[PDB]
């Protein structure tokens, strides 16, 4: 099954590399909301 | 050569921020020139009351 | 009847407020069931019935009885292309544009699309041919604006492509509704009168350059324009626009 | 204490992010 | 979670990369702007007050 | 899904912007370039009117209502619960209707069809802007702007008129109202004529527009034709909002009275101003 | 700058064009009337002919009558003078009957009895319009929606000037014939009322009121914008479906999700226009009946602050 | 990073840049915007 | 996959003229942001 | 009285029982709702008189 | 016969099945008014 | 009463069943509606009454 | 078949299902007015 | 109800599982709001007052 | 037979598996009622 022309091989490719953007993305996130959070708690 | 390449990305680019640059200059004479003609007009004298119980 | 309410604060002008909600759901329903008789049923990009065929049913058929004996019609109904489409995807998936195979001012597609009308002439309602060569209908002359016949056409090249020789008229809507031209070989061709400027010298046509007017679909009759011709036509031109490069 | 305590979940969090990250570049080398 | 790479062939990555972009966008902007509607965490009311300009 | 006649129209190109970065489609939607930017605007300016909802602490959806700045914030900006709130939806709703006419403008390159319908919004835009932005510019403060609100918004109306006595005097708006009503008047008649061409009495054939003129020189004498009756359409309706826009913008800036007065230009006209009798004699 | 379709490059004139026959009866039907070169550059130029019989009869002379009596009655508000009543035209009014008098019809001519005459030569005249507009269908096997159409209008025009007086039991509460005095009535309704913003069927109508000019609009522009293939034959086009209907389909779907058929566009067009009056008609007619304040009303149904 | 760069074999850069281009304008228009409407950074109140 | 036409070799070689510019751009802002930390901090 | 069955040769079944229906429900919905509307028929308030179920 | 194409048998069929649920209907509204006058008399 | 199912030679089942379905819901939605609105019969205020669970 | 065109099987079969969910639903209902007439009644 | 299944050979279930699913949400967040709107049941109130957490 | 090509095993397939969504969703529902109830009856 396939909607898009995407290969089995091609699918893992594209979602690898878009794991590690989302990982990275929600890294420096985290770190704003560390650095947020030792500034002005909200809990 | 590679720095025709960087100069072909900051021309891309330049085209869009200048259009978006000259949409946003051109509103802000707009709004200029009904500023210029409020203040021609007995406006300050005559001021309407607030419309909006905000005020 | 001030302040008499049947419960809580519902008094006959509530009653009037929601009664209005039902039936505008109602009419709402109505008008667009009415809507799908053209159209439907949803098909997939390949053709086949889409599984998603939206939440209203289509209406029950109706039958329009068309003059002048040309049959009957029923709508909704079996409403296939009838025609080849040259157009190949782009993508895989869905929901992307089909690119042209081939020349698509020539095969039809895109803005210069057109449809597998009638190939008969629209009738006025005692059933003559309703768009008519002036030359054809004795009484008419140009009474008023800048007479075009005997301009150059221009074309979006600057380039003069032919020259107007008639003007084709609507009958009982009395207005002009095509410019025919003399191209460099003689042969004549319909240009639509909404597609031309009449300009003080010329008529200046913006979708075409002035080699792209041999291409125009030509009448099989020089006496009459039937339905499909008039589709080939105004959707070749209206094509240029789109596909006629400088 | 929540201060001291909120800390800490974040910089567990970002554990997480790099566990997830070097299994996104695990699997990318066409594993 | 090992077949999540699945949704690749279920959507074209054009779409769906130009759907999150925006999403993700709106998203902060909306948090920033509820941020700011807040007196307790307005930055720039916040270091107004801290500094004595006009609050 | 498609239409069963969409496929071949659905070709590359007409896009102003983007190339093919954004030309596709979604479901039956159109996206391109502004697309993309009109759905960002209309989702933020509904989103901040929810959190405006909030501030305000009421999930009534006919009392929320977003407030423009009082007259002291003047032009300048105003705190966002007490004005700059309305200040950003107003940003977000001029992108989204002025993003949604320029995909109107790729939508008609696209199929190659004129350009009247995004020039028509156009004007439908002008209005909006002439009472959010032209007009409280002039006067000099947003607050004589409307308040977002289902209700509120009439108030507005009300107050804005009522400043000026009974607003009927406007003598543009006597004309604005009147394209409004000769449109709609239009509407109805063109609407039923069509109908009962192609629906007629039970067991007849279709009704060419023959009987269409026929019908109306038999009722009034005169028939505007298939082609007069959609240009008269768009031009009453355009008319009656470039009218009411006009009918605002010299209200409270050049006009300042009750509107009543200014009809006494005519009744004090030297020629006939003193002769006796009458309503003003 | 192209062409737009908006006026007409050329003008061609040919016969005169008598018309369709079907079953109008022929010798009611006038000679063609002259051509106008000045709407020929908007629509058709030909004006007439025209079909009168016995309902034409009737309704164009009771219409005189009303015309008649209310001049007759600003000639003498401006004592004669025809300069002031050139002066005083909009302020001049032929005002209903007084409070005192009910719906008796024992109000004197100067105080409410010519408004009453004038009043009964309209309603003979709108209805024999009506009853001509059903008929001159009729003879051309046409459908009767402008028939119904029109009768959606009489149902406001009917509430403002009999319904709602009878059932508020005077004819004070009509309008007053006069250009100003109907827009001074017209504020103090509202007024006396409490605001009719607050009224929802008034809501109603306007929305259906707006509606009409975004829907000719979107009309309009579509068909002009179509026009290059012949999308302002719109029978043709219902009939056999040319590229003209699929790229007007295609530009709303397009644009906004949905679409509507040639045909199917003009059922859109009609209901929108006759919601207008069938909603507003409903709004005045529970106006002071059932509601004195629309204002407190909408407090008491969630859409006013309370105080 | 490592494989980043596939973005350019996705979304075509002509196109993209230009686009970035606008983004980056609007959303710095924004800024200053957002800066102007507060009383303590208002700079072209004098 | 592959949708723009560029090949993998030149998309490695304009990814680095775009990534080289993103981080001279955001060192700009950077000295910007100093600037006005120094004159009007924020925190 | 035994000869009225000739009448649904001159109506077609189908309107006549959808109006007939629609007529009815509307009747009955508007006698209901003006007894509620008054104080000596409305059954609600009858019920919480008898059983004192108001205070 | 008539207008409608119904048979003249079909007719004096569906009358019977009418009317039977006219008197079926029309009994129970005769039962609901006897009760409510016993209960709260309208004369 | 034995031929009422010939109602369905009549009236196209889905019609029906449809319009049966909105009629049932409408009416159902409409009661509880009136006798949330009457004091005496709005059970949750009945029960807040008589657990005293409004100061 | 009248106006429908289901065979007089289908009818009587609908038929059949139909006022068995009508029975069903109107029991349920009458029970649900018993319960609330013990509980609160209403004459 | 030994038959009730062939409700399918009437009504399509795409159509039917569409509009049961948009029926469900919108009546348990109609009750859930209608519960929200009534003091003695809006549980962020009550859990407010027990916890003394406005007091 | 029928207005949905569904054959009558298709359509007893397709409601097996509807009656299990409800009665697992009336399931749940149920047990929320009575948790509701326990935690403060409206009765
Ligand atoms: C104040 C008074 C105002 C008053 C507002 C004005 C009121 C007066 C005007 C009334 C206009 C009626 C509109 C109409 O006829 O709709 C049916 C028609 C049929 O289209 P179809 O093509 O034949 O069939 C549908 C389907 O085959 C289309 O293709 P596809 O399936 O591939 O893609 C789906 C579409 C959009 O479809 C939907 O969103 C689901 C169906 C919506 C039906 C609405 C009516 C019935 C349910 C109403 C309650 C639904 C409750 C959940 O494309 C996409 O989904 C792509 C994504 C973009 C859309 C994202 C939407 C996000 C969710 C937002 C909420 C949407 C709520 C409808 O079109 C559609 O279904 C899509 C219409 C989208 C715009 C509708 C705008 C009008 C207002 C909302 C609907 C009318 C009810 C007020
Ligand atoms: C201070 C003033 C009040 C107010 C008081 C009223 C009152 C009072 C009424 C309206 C009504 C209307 N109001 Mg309001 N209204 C106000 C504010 C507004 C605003 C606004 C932006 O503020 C708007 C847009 C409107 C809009 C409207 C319309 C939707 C509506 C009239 C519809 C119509 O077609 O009438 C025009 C059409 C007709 C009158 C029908 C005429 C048909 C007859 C048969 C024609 C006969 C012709 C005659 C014989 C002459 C023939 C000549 C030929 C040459 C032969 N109102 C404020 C709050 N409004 C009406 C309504 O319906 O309210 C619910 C109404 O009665
Ligand atoms: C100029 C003549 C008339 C006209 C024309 C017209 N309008 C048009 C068109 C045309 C030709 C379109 O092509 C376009 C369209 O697509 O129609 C379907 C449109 C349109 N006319 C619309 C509405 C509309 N037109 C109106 C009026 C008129 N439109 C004129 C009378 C009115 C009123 C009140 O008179 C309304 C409400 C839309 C249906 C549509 C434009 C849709 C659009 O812009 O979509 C993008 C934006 C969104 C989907 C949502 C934006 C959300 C905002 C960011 C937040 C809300 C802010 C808003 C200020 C709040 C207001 C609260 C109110 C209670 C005050
Ligand atoms: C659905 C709502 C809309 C609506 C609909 C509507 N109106 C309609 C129709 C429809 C569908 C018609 O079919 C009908 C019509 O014919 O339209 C052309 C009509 C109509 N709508 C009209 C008007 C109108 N509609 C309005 C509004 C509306 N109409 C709504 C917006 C308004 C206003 C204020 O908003 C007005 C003023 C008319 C043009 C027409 C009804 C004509 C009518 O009834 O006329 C009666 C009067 C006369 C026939 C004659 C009057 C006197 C003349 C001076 C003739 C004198 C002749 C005499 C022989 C002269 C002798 C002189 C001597 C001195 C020699
Ligand atoms: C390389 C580029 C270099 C650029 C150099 C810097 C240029 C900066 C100047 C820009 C010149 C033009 C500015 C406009 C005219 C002017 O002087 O105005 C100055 C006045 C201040 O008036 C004040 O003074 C007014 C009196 S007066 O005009 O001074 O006489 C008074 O009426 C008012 O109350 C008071 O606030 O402010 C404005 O007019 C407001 C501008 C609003 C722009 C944003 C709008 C956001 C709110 C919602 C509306 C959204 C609309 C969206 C449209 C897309
Ligand atoms: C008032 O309301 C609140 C704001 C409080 C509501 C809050 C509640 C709420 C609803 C929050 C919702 C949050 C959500 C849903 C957040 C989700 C975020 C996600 C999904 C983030 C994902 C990020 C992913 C990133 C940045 C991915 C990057 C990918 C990259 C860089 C690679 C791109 C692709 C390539 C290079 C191509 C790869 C290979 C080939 C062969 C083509
Ligand atoms: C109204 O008042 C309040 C709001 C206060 C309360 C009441 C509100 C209310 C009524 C709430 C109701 C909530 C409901 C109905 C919630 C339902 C939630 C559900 C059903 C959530 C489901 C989530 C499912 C998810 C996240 C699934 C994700 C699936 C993924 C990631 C994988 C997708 C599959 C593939 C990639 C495989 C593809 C396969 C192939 C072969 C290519
Ligand atoms: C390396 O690859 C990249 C990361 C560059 C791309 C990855 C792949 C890809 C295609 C991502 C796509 C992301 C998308 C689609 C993001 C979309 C973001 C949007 C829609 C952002 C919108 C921002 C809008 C702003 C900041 C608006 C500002 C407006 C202002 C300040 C008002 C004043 C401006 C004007 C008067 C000019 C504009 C005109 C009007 C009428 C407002
Ligand atoms: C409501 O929110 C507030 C308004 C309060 C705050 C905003 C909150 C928010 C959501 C902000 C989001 C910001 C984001 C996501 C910003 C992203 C910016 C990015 C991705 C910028 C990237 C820029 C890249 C550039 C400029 C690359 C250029 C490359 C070039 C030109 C090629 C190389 C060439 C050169 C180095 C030489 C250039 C040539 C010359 C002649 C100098
Ligand atoms: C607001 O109210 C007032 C205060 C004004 C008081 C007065 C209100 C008033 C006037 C109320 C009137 C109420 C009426 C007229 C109620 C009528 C109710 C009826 C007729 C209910 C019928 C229910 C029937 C049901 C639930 C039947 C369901 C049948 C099913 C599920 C099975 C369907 C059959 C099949 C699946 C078989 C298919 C066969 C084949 C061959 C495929
Ligand atoms: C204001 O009024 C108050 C709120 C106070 C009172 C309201 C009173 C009122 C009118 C209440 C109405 C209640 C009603 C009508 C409730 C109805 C409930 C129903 C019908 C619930 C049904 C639930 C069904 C479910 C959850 C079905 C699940 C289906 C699933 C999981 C999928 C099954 C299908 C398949 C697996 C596909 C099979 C495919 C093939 C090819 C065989
Ligand atoms: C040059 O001088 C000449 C004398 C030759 C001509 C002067 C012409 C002239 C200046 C005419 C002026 C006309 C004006 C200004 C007319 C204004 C009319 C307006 C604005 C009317 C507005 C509304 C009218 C309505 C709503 C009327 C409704 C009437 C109805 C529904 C009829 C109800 C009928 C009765 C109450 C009568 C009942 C009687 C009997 C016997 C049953
Ligand atoms: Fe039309």
């Amino acid at each position: 099954l396939g909607y898009t022309g995407l290969t089995d091989e091609q699918a893992q490719e594209l979602h690898s590399v878009y794991m590690s953007g989302l990982w990275l993305f929600s890294a420096v996130a985290i770190v704003a909301h560390l650095a947020v959070y030792i500034w002005r708690p909200w809990f | 050569p590679k720095t025709n390449l960087r100069l072909w990305v900051a021309f891309q680019m330049m085209k869009g921020a200048g259009w978006a640059g000259g949409v946003f200059f051109g509103t802000l004479l707009l709004i200029g020139f009904f500023r210029v003609v409020g203040r021609m007009l007995p406006i300050q004298e005559n001021q309407a009351p607030a419309p909006n119980i905000t005020g | 009847m001030v302040g008499v309410t049947a419960f809580g604060n519902f008094d006959l002008a509530s009653l009037a407020i929601y009664s209005f909600w039902i039936f505008l759901a109602g009419l709402i329903y109505y008008l667009q069931t009415e809507n799908m008789r053209e159209g439907y049923p949803l098909e997939n990009e390949d053709g086949t019935p889409a599984a998603n065929q939206g939440p209203f049913p289509l209406p029950k058929p109706k039958t329009f009885i068309l003059p002048h004996g040309r049959g009957t019609l029923t709508v909704p109904g079996p409403e296939s292309e009838d025609r080849p489409i040259a157009l190949a995807r782009t993508a895989v998936s869905e929901g992307f544009p089909h690119a042209p195979t081939g020349d698509p001012m020539k095969d039809g597609v895109g803005p210069a699309s057109w449809v597998a009308r009638r190939d008969l002439p629209e009738l006025d309602g005692h059933g003559h041919n309703k768009i008519k060569p002036m030359k054809a209908a004795a009484g008419f002359h140009v009474s008023a604006g800048k007479n075009p016949i005997g301009l150059p056409v221009r074309g979006c090249d600057l380039e003069i492509a032919g020259k107007v020789v008639d003007i084709w008229v609507d009958i009982p809507e009395q207005m002009a509704r095509f410019l025919e031209v003399e191209l460099k070989d003689g042969s004549t061709r319909l240009l639509p009168m909404q597609m031309v400027k009449v300009q003080s010298n010329r008529v200046h046509v913006n979708a075409l350059s002035s080699d792209l007017f041999a291409g125009i679909p030509t009448i099989k009759s020089p006496t009459e324009v039937t339905l499909l011709e008039e589709d080939k036509i105004c959707g070749y031109v209206a094509g240029g626009l789109m596909y006629a490069a400088p | 204490m929540a201060y001291m305590f909120g800390i800490i979940v974040f910089l567990a969090m970002l554990a997480v992010c790099w566990f997830g990250f070097m299994a996104a570049e695990r699997q990318a080398g066409r594993l | 979670m090992s077949k999540f790479y699945k949704i690749w062939m279920i959507f074209d990555p054009r779409r769906v990369f130009v759907a999150q972009g925006v999403f993700l966008f709106l998203l902060a902007v909306m948090i920033h702007l509820i941020l700011l509607s807040t007196p307790s965490y307005n930055w720039l009311e916040i270091s107004a007050a801290k500094y004595n300009r006009v609050a | 899904a498609l239409l069963s006649f969409e496929r071949k129209y659905r070709v590359p190109g007409g896009t102003l912007v983007g190339g093919n970065l954004f030309d596709f489609w979604v479901g039956p939607f159109y996206v391109g370039f502004f697309g993309v930017a009109t759905f960002f605007f209309a989702a933020l300016g509904i989103i901040l009117i929810a959190w405006s909802a909030v501030l305000q602490g009421t999930w009534n959806p006919q009392l929320i209502s977003v407030y423009p700045p009082a007259l002291e914030y003047g032009l300048g900006g105003a705190p966002l619960a007490k004005g700059g709130l309305w200040q950003i939806i107003t940003i977000c709703a001029t992108g989204a209707f002025v993003s949604w006419a320029l995909r109107e403008v790729e939508i008609c390159r696209k199929l190659g069809i004129g350009y009247h319908i995004p020039f028509a919004f156009a004007f439908a835009i002008l209005a909006y802007l002439t009472l959010v932005l032209f007009r409280p510019v002039m006067m000099g403060a947003w607050g004589y702007a409307f308040p977002y609100g289902i209700w509120t918004h009439l108030d507005w109306v009300s107050n804005t008129g009522y400043t000026y006595g009974n607003f009927h005097y406007n003598p543009a708006h006597m004309i604005a109202i009147s394209f409004f009503f000769t449109n709609a008047l239009a509407l109805a008649l063109h609407g039923a004529l069509v109908l009962s061409a192609a629906n007629p009495e039970k067991g007849k054939e279709m009704r060419t527009p023959d009987h269409e003129d026929t019908f109306f020189r038999d009722l009034v004498g005169y028939s505007i034709g298939t082609l007069g009756i959609h240009r008269l359409g768009l031009l009453l309706s355009l008319s009656a909002v470039f009218f009411s826009a006009l009918c605002m913008i010299i209200t409270g800036t050049i006009w300042f009275d009750q509107w009543v007065d200014w009809w006494q230009w005519w009744v004090k006209l030297p020629w006939w101003a003193n002769i006796p009798g009458g309503i003003n004699g | 700058a192209e062409y737009q379709n908006i006026f007409s490059q050329v003008q061609v004139r040919g016969p005169a064009d008598l018309g369709m026959t079907e079953d109008v009866n022929l010798a009611n039907r006038s000679g063609v009337g002259p051509f106008s070169t000045l709407l020929g550059w908007f629509g058709n130029a030909q004006l007439g002919p025209i079909y009168l019989g016995s309902l034409g009869v009737l309704s164009l002379f009771s219409g005189l009558m009303w015309f008649f009596t209310i001049g007759i009655w600003f000639w003498y508000q401006a004592g004669w003078n025809p300069a002031v009543f050139l002066r005083d035209l909009f302020f001049f009014s032929l005002e209903p009957p007084a409070p005192e008098y009910g719906l008796s019809f024992a109000a004197p001519l100067k105080e409410g009895g010519l408004w009453l005459i004038a009043s009964f030569f309209m309603f003979v005249a709108v209805w024999s319009w009506w009853g001509r507009t059903y008929l001159r269908a009729q003879a051309l096997g046409m459908g009767k929606h402008t028939a119904w159409a029109f009768l959606s209008a009489i149902w406001l025009w009917m509430v403002l000037g009999f319904i709602r007086p009878i059932l508020m039991g005077s004819w004070s509460e009509a309008v007053p014939y006069g250009i100003f005095s109907h827009l001074d009535w017209t504020n103090n309704f509202s007024l006396v009322h409490g605001n009719l913003f607050y009224n929802p069927f008034h809501g109603l109508s306007i929305a259906f009121l707006y509606g009409s000019a975004l829907l000719f609009a979107m009309h309009g522009a579509t068909i002009l914008a179509v026009s290059r293939f012949g999308g302002e034959r719109e029978l043709e086009q219902i009939a056999d479906r040319g590229t003209a209907a699929e790229r007007a389909a295609l530009f709303w779907r397009w644009t906004m999700g949905f679409n509507a058929t040639m045909e199917g566009i003009h059922r859109w067009a009609i209901w929108m226009a006759v919601l207008v009056t069938l909603t507003g008609g409903i709004g005045i007619l529970l106006s002071g009946t059932v509601v004195d304040n629309w204002y407190v009303w909408g407090q008491n149904h969630g859409m006013a602050p309370l105080n």
